[PDB]
């Protein structure tokens, strides 16, 4: 699909770096629910709060 | 003068802290998501 800022390429031929990779925004809540559960079990809530 | 001062004070405090409670209700769930039922 057309994009004015991105281009598609082969990873091995490009040898891309982290800043060459393109960025997007992903929706959290579905993951954050599971993360809260996992952290409530494991006993590390600081990490959940920081990440949220 | 007595009921005057008392009721004026009560109304002013009520309005002020109504505003403050509105603001805190706005900014609660962000800084304290562990209560937010969106993540539960």
């Amino acid at each position: 699909p057309w994009t004015t800022d991105t281009t598609f390429d082969d990873i091995i031929l490009s040898q891309p770096s982290k800043e060459d990779f393109a960025k997007f925004t992903k929706e959290a809540p579905l993951f954050l629910r599971f993360l809260k559960l996992v952290t409530d079990v494991e006993g590390r809530q600081e990490a959940f709060i920081q990440f949220a | 003068s007595v009921k005057f001062m008392d009721q004026k004070r009560s109304g002013e405090e009520t309005v002020y802290f109504k505003k403050e409670d509105e603001a805190l209700l706005r900014n609660l769930l962000a800084n304290h998501p562990e209560y937010d039922p969106k993540y539960s």
